[PDB]
């Protein structure tokens, strides 16, 4: 048994806790989860190797940043969840999320997760974002984030469809088990 | 339910950037569909059907320009409004997004993986499909793979004619507001309902491929003249909510055997003068070259009139049109083609009167195996 502190970071209303509750507890949170932060534990396998995950559901608020930055130490992989429905969450990942996780953990591997890849094609999300003057995060856009901020991989998840959830966290683990070059 | 058109094509100029080519109307992007009546309230399925015909060049293909302003197919948008013609959905608020379907240009994802046994051949139909078939397909289906690619409309039904609405509810509709009438006649004809809306519906047109193995890129560009080959401006109204044009342009079905248009244009001329005029057509091969786009002549040309020479205006219904070729000095001379046959029906009656009275009647084969179709609706 080998544990990885995978502090899942990411904005509010973008899908950290949705991805986690779909992962650790296997449920899609109906409403925006009021998050301070949590501790979970599951049993997952990574490319044929089973691993232990002691996980952290940190807050996306600007308020309890001191507590979330207390969570960043001991972290071995940073899961940054930003809404594809809200690419301003992608911009926040570019400005604060990745920079703060790196200021608290330099060179500690970071997974990049595009939450709600199922909405890149859903009419409501596209129409809302076009009315907001932005487009849902294309895999090239998240991949540009990943190359720019040295994310080990840019994944996408849809907690509504349970898409990529276990895949997201196995990749988070193998960001550490197999360090990316 | 009647498989046919109802209201005239409300016409919006749209910009190159997915934007209103006329931004001044961005608030007044409005149409009021007239004449709605008992059958109209009980018409089982009526749908406001929007299309975009991409003005500019032939294709968004990098390497070649095209003569700017080339009306090219780009798809259809449809929803039935029978619920709302019942009046149920009653809000000025409801800005209905309209999921638009571009005719199926699916050549991006299905091509990257076909390996280890290639035995498949096909043509290019991403727009070449008949607009009849696109129409009926969007009729039967119930989803659009638009992915946001659609347009927003706020809709309601208002009782009263142009007047009553424009008085009790002119807040929605000013005198600069665009108007589209349901194409036809009412259940109540007031003596003096003086209209002149001649909706010319382009149903299709057959054209043989010719010398070039590409079916010559038909652009029926028809000009309305007097009885002396004098073109007149605005005579062909392309669509509702916008003023007419001197000469009308057809969608250049890119190398298509039997293009199907479904287009409609209003005609409205001085009702006393319209009697003694005519029209002429041009069928050019529109190749991918600008200089060749202009230098190519209308390999086929055609010309039609307004009244039957007895004085009766051309009757409603479908009236076929031959694509005539060769010497168009025969067919562009102020009056000489008016002496000449110009459409199917008058040609076969000329051949019949030759059969009974053979007076030097040898039809020219330039009246060749290309033709054209128009159905006339005349709300004068
Ligand atoms: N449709 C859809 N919505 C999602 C998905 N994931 C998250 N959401 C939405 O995001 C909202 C908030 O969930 P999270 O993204 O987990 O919130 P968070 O990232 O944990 O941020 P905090 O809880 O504030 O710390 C939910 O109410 C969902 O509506 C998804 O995969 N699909
Ligand atoms: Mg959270």
């Amino acid at each position: 048994m080998q544990s990885i502190k995978c502090v899942v970071v990411g904005d509010g209303a973008v899908g950290k806790t949705c991805l986690l509750i779909c992962y650790t507890t296997n449920a899609f949170p109906k409403e925006y989860i009021p998050t301070v932060f949590d501790n979970y534990s599951a049993q997952s396998a990574v490319d044929g190797r089973t691993v232990n995950l002691n996980l952290w559901d940190t807050a996306g608020l600007e308020e309890y940043d001191r507590l979330r930055t207390l969570s960043y130490p001991q972290t071995n992989v940073f899961v940054i969840c930003f809404s594809i429905a809200s690419p301003p969450s992608y911009e926040n990942v570019r400005h604060k999320w990745h920079p703060e996780v790196c200021h608290h953990c330099p060179d500690v591997p970071i997974l990049l997760v595009g939450t709600k890849k199922d909405l890149r094609a859903q009419p409501d999300t596209l129409r809302r974002l076009k009315e907001q003057g932005q487009a849902p995060i294309t895999p090239q856009q998240g991949q540009a984030l990943a190359k720019q901020i040295h994310a080990v991989r840019y994944l996408e998840c849809s907690a509504l469809q349970q898409d990529g959830v276990k895949e997201v966290f196995a990749e988070a683990v193998r960001a550490v088990l197999n360090p990316t070059p | 339910d009647q498989s046919t058109f109802i209201s005239e094509n409300y016409l919006i100029r749209w910009g190159s950037n997915g934007m209103p080519k006329e931004i001044e109307k961005l608030n007044n992007l409005q149409a009021v569909f007239t004449d709605l009546s008992s059958m109209d309230l009980i018409r089982p399925r009526v749908s406001l059907v929007c299309q975009i015909v991409r003005v500019g060049h032939m294709e968004l293909k990098e390497g070649k320009k095209h003569t700017c302003g080339l009306r090219r197919p780009f798809g259809v948008a449809v929803m039935d409004i029978t619920d709302i013609i019942h009046g149920k959905v009653d809000d000025e608020e409801k800005q209905h997004f309209i999921p638009f379907q571009q005719i199926a240009m699916e050549t991006y994802i299905r091509q990257r993986q076909l390996i280890m046994s290639p035995l498949i051949t096909s043509h290019v139909i991403g727009e070449n499909e008949p607009l009849t078939s696109v129409l009926n397909k969007v009729i039967a289906a119930k989803e659009v793979n638009h992915k946001g690619q659609g347009l927003w409309v706020s809709l309601k039904l208002l009782p009263g004619d142009l007047t009553q609405v424009q008085k009790n509810f002119s807040h929605l509709v000013d005198r600069s507001t665009a108007i589209a009438r349901k194409m036809g006649f009412p259940e109540i004809i007031l003596p003096g309902d003086v209209r002149n809306d001649i909706y010319v519906t382009l149903i299709h047109g057959e054209f043989d491929k010719g010398k070039k193995k590409t079916p010559k890129n038909v652009e029926v560009t028809m000009s309305v003249h007097d009885e002396e080959g004098k073109l007149l401006e605005k005579a062909i109204h392309p669509g509702a909510g916008y003023e007419g044009i001197s000469e009308y342009k057809s969608v250049v079905y890119y190398q298509v055997k039997q293009p199907c248009w479904y287009e409609t244009v209003k005609v409205s001329i001085a009702i006393e003068e319209v009697t003694r005029c005519h029209i002429r057509f041009t069928f050019r091969h529109r190749s991918s070259q600008e200089t060749r786009d202009k230098s190519e002549r209308a390999f086929g040309v055609a010309f039609v009139k307004l009244m039957n020479p007895d004085g009766t205006t051309l009757q409603d219904g479908r009236h076929d049109l031959v694509v005539y070729k060769g010497d168009n000095k025969k067919m562009e001379d102020a009056k000489f083609y008016l002496t000449l046959p110009g459409t199917k029906m008058e040609m076969e009656e000329k051949e019949l009167q030759a059969s009974k009275n053979l007076v030097t009647f040898t039809p020219s084969k330039d009246s060749t195996k290309d033709s054209f179709q128009i159905a006339t609706l005349i709300c004068s």
